[PDB]
């Protein structure tokens, strides 16, 4: 029940394509706060930061509660796992009780040629 | 001088989540903003205290509790869940203070043949009580017949393998989960953020 619903899972695209990945907070109390996205290289363990800039557009409805990232012009370098984070951080909705994070399950990007 | 929990987040195997291991930390201080502000956890909840807050208070005792799970078993590691994790393998108590901290290990913790070494209990006669551990193995009766030890029709043995293969679906990779409970007991308070 309460979880971060990320889509697509998976996708593989052409370099010079964009790739929108959608992230919504279901079935939660919590309000969606703030949220941060991270990228795995393709063979490292390592969460690199991804700020809103450049060929990366963050976007937000707390309404909805609902955030995606946009990349711009995919370069093979682009593929790996690209994560979300859902930041609850008031927890004074009356029946959320935690304050913190939760992450999709990821999605994993294949960008070709 | 820093608590150990190291000794904790980083070792090499984990338990079974039926044998949830436990360290009791005293007497240190500890950079819970590092932990928090690290980008390796999937999940970081805190309950009756803001994870921003941790550097500034100090506690009696920290309780680190840690073992492995699937990845959507990890909603059920909170208080006033139900499922076969919370009702017959690990529960938190309804006024739990704490955080739960959760990331993917299918990297260390998944095998090629399956990791048979990570269990959890399928079956039991009641509910845990908050903070109960039961590691007993008895063929659990499931129905009126007698099992007499012996699985067979509705006499199950109550541990059931994740086997992790690499190949699952994130839903169903090991998951590592640390539990920091708070305590605050008449006792003074040794476990202490940095700026407190
Ligand atoms: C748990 O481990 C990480 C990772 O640590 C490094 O890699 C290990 C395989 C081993 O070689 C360790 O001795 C290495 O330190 C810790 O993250 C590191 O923390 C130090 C601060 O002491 C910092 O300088 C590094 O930037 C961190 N390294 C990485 C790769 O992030 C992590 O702090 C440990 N967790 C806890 C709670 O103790």
């Amino acid at each position: 029940a309460e979880r971060v619903e990320q889509t697509p899972t998976t996708t593989t695209k052409e370099a010079g394509e964009s790739l929108t990945i959608n992230c919504v907070l279901r079935d939660s109390p919590c309000s969606l706060d703030s949220t941060f996205w991270y990228f795995t290289k393709k063979g490292a363990t390592k969460k690199e930061n991804l700020s809103n800039g450049g060929r990366y557009a963050e976007t937000v409805n707390k309404a909805s509660k609902s955030f995606s990232l946009q990349i711009s012009d995919l370069r093979v370098e682009d593929s790996g796992t690209y994560h979300c984070r859902a930041y609850s951080t008031t927890g004074d909705e009356r029946d959320c009780r935690w304050q913190g994070y939760i992450e999709g399950y990821g999605t994993i990007v294949t960008v070709k040629s | 001088n820093l608590c150990p929990f190291g000794e904790v987040f980083n070792a090499t195997r984990f338990a079974s989540v039926y044998a949830w291991n436990r360290k009791r930390i005293s007497n240190c201080v500890a950079d819970y903003s590092v932990l928090y502000n690290s980008a390796s956890f999937s999940t970081f909840k805190c309950y009756g205290v803001s994870p921003t807050k941790l550097n500034d208070l100090c506690f009696t005792n920290v309780y680190a509790d840690s073992f492995v799970i699937r990845g959507d078993e990890v909603r059920q590691i909170a208080p006033g869940q139900t499922g076969k994790i919370a009702d017959y393998n690990y529960k938190l108590p309804d006024d739990f203070t704490g955080c739960v901290i959760a990331w993917n290990s299918n990297n260390l913790d998944s095998k090629v043949g399956g990791n048979y070494n990570y269990l959890y209990r399928l079956f039991r006669k009641s509910n845990l009580k908050p903070f109960e551990r039961d590691i007993s193995t008895e063929i659990y009766q499931a129905g009126s017949t007698p099992c007499n030890g012996v699985e067979g029709f509705n006499c199950y043995f109550p541990l059931q393998s994740y086997g992790f293969q690499p190949t699952y679906g994130v839903g169903y990779q090991p998951y590592r989960v640390v539990v920091l409970s708070f305590e605050l007991l008449h006792a003074p308070a040794t476990v202490c953020g940095p700026a407190a």
